[PDB]
């Protein structure tokens, strides 16, 4: 497939098999990145980064206000009053040491720790002389409570989002097309791994193709829905064991034209989007997969995955995409539909 | 092990053979040696 | 004599068993998720265990820490103060015992701080362990607080209590058959946008070879606008008629005594105050449905106001019924 | 007397009696559950009472605990000097009253720790009481914080406001019958994904001799695509047209007095301010059904800006109309 080798870029893949929306927006009116944005990034961090930002924030606040206290205990002529070793502390009582027994920046830092985290060792108390120190103490406590509350909110919200682990919904990596119950059918396999059920489940199958219109317009990426062929016309589905969600096509759906040779050059792409709310969490989840033309192994049929064990059914998950190539008619999409004189073109 | 995505039943021996030889005998020996040290300590403490 | 394996056990709780699932793994973060949702018995112990552990651990980091800087010896050799003045180098003032150290430990990671054990600024390692103990204390405190709040937030939702009657019936309404269970409710608040779906589980071969092993059809229920919503205050009787289109259309008077049928019923909806989605599942195997006896009236107009009676939730009485199949009864007028 | 019992009372409530059910048993979790959902005129009271009770209880424990070890005696006898209180022998230092012990308890609980009331490692029992009270204090603090935060998170969830009408009007509209009523809205928010449902309750006896005491029939609501969603900004006029097959098809147009009937309207939605589901409901008995009267146009351009006045919200005007049920309108072209 050297043409495809050089055509690795030319490819109709609207959504990557992972599920993302491989696209490209541009020429948009980016107003900016306002401040509050950064705070949201604070919420959605991972544990190593959250712990680091937490500890760094506490330590930065402590050191900063310790530096401030050091300046304060400098300007009031306090460090000198202590440094006078005429006695153990000869005239250190009357001079109104602004903060009792604050000798050097290390000591002031011990005081910062002692006053922010509400320890309070008592050996070094604020005194009744310097209003500036009282102002800085008030500021210290207000900022301390706000930072404490914000970091607590961060840690809590990373705790309350422990229900979410990962979306685990599984598709057959390949599609399948076959004949069932007398007419052509399109298949796909859907399974689940989580023990919990998925309530109010629903599926939708859409065809993405570039279209043309008789009036003249062309819609580049055209989307059209297709029925999901349940017994009573309803996109509901119970998911205990994995199953086969078959959107059989008659006329209205765009499968009338399909010719077996054309599949390599086929431009239509099938997209599957299903969704529901998880029973034990309360979150509405939505999983999406893409069925490109290269993955549609035509003519196959799916395998059976249910066995009677002793009293309780056993189920495999290894055989998901394995198929047995049951013989089927070829390109009968129009031939069998637009019934020939035989009315049995197969 | 009260909530996870694995085969629920309890049946395994992943790399046990070179570890069974290790722990099952090692700890017992070790527990034996710790008993021995306890004995020496108790009798010495009575002496001192 | 074992019952053929049932897809949904009579008390809800779908009893399937799939293996060979690729072991996704055991995510490092999983313990925390398991930790959040515990019996209150445990979250009033793991609290105590975590706190007491951290305290003891930092205490040991601490009694020894007092010894190394010369603190234990000065106090012991002479008098604490009578014979001599302080060495003044004590790391934490008056920290005498590996008992005293433990007591001191309680002040740093619990934020009480008595005062008789100050922190001098000589020994830098002491300052390092103070920073570390304080950070660990804050992290543990916050995590435990978030856990306690989660388990006080979820004290509102308790359990799904939606009661289906024991077994079904099959009778005639307006000259045609039917199928009835009896849904109901217990607590005060109604359900919102409650919905009902009836699925029949069967082994379906196909005229083209394929044999779906355990295949589940959906069948419509009865309503004059063909809409699956419902609004329940007293127990209702949600019929789901059988007709040529329906799959139960081939059931028989004798064959139901030994048959492969599984009529699961699912009911969805939210609860107003809690505002949380929910659903409930249950069933009807071949043994469980007995033909010809309709259910018994409930609502009774008392002198004052309507009364809904539960004494006869699942009570049954027999009534006239023909023994033929669905296609038999509509086969011919004279039939 | 003789008041036929209404299914649901006119002022928004459900009034059908719960009888004879078994007692599930008031599980202990219900107590915490009812603590969570309290109005604020009790939460602060229980909060304060819990704090005070814990404080006082542990203070009594400390006083006893400074009793058996004879601290209290020692402080009293040695008044003149005290010889450093026998070298601080007492388990709790400097506690020498009850009130003083109470101050010590307040200090230890609320994490103040003044310092005069230092604790020594002299006796173990004191350490045990300290650890016990500390852990209990943390649990009570966490629980009460959780309570206050749960209440904070429900500030938006306040009450229900949906303005129905006391009058159903059956006046002619577009060449048929109808049963209209008016639905309003007060709060500035717009209910996202609203839906309407109309149900009819009356006793019925099925052809096969089975009687159903009440029986919720449903009736479609008119909409040019048969969609029950709705977009309620202004007052709206729901109208449930009477086709030939509707239950109200044989009303006694002007002998509609002694009729055993009730109409129920249920409106479902989720409020785009919180995200909480909500549902309002009401019922019309026979006596509150005006005939011939149609509702009164309200929406009025005022100065180039649309104006809606509720002064005339639910007042009707008599207007001549046929007086014969739709069946008496279906038999002949000109009946
Ligand atoms: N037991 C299982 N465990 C995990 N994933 C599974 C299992 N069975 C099927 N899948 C998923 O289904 C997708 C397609 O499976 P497929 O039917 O192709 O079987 P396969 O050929 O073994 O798949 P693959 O080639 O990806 O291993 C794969 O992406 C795979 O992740
Ligand atoms: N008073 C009740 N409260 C709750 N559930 C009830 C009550 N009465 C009967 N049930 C329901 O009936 C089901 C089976 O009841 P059980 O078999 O214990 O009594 P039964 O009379 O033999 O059966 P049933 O009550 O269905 O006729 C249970 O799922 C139970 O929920
Ligand atoms: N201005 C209004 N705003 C909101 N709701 C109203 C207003 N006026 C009437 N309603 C609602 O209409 C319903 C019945 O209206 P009705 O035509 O009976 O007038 P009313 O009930 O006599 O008025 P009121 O309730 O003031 O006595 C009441 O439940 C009331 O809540
Ligand atoms: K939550």
């Amino acid at each position: 497939r050297k043409p495809r080798i050089r055509d690795r870029l030319p490819k109709a893949r609207f959504i990557a098999k992972s599920g993302a929306c491989n696209l490209a927006h541009k020429n948009i009116r980016e107003q900016g990145r306002f401040l509050q944005d950064i705070f949201t990034t604070l919420v959605d961090l991972k544990w190593r980064h959250t712990l680091v930002i937490f500890t760094m924030s506490f330590l930065c606040s402590w050191l900063l206000f310790a530096i401030m206290w050091w300046l304060v205990a400098f300007a009031h002529g306090d460090i000198y009053a202590y440094m006078e070793k005429g006695i153990t502390e000869k005239s250190g009582l009357e001079s109104a040491v602004c903060v009792t027994n604050v000798r050097s920046f290390t000591s002031a830092f011990l005081f910062s720790i002692e006053v922010q985290v509400t320890i309070g060792f008592g050996g070094r108390m604020m005194t009744e002389e310097c209003p500036l120190a009282i102002t800085v103490l008030i500021l210290q406590n207000i900022v301390g409570l706000i930072i404490n509350a914000v970091m607590l909110g961060c840690i809590f919200m990373k705790t309350a989002q422990a229900h979410r682990r990962a979306e685990t919904l599984i598709f057959s990596r390949h599609a399948v097309i076959a004949v069932r119950n007398g007419k052509l059918c399109f298949m796909f396999r859907v399974g689940d791994l989580r023990k919990s059920m998925i309530i109010s489940a629903s599926v939708r199958i859409q065809v993405v193709k570039k279209t043309t219109t008789p009036e003249g317009e062309v819609v580049p990426i055209h989307q059209q829905d297709i029925p999901v062929d349940n017994p009573i016309e309803s996109n509901n589905i119970f998911l205990v064991a994995p199953l086969i969600i078959c959107h059989v096509i008659d006329k209205r759906s765009p499968l009338y034209d399909i010719s077996a040779t054309d599949l390599v050059n086929q431009d239509l792409e099938v997209i599957v989007i299903l969704e529901g709310v998880v029973e034990t969490t309360g979150i509405t989840t939505q999983a999406r997969t893409s069925y490109i033309a290269e993955e549609i192994q035509w003519g196959h049929r799916f395998v059976s995955i249910v066995t009677e064990e002793e009293g309780v059914y056993s189920v495999d998950y290894s055989k998901f995409g394995n198929t047995v190539r049951v013989a089927a008619p070829r390109c009968s999409a129009r031939e069998l539909d637009e019934k020939p004189s035989i009315l049995i073109q197969t | 092990g009260s909530q996870s995505s694995k085969v629920q039943i309890h049946h395994n021996t992943w790399l046990h053979f070179p570890g069974h030889n290790l722990r099952w005998i090692l700890t017992f020996a070790l527990l034996f040696v710790h008993v021995c040290e306890i004995a020496e300590g108790i009798v010495s403490d009575s002496q001192r």
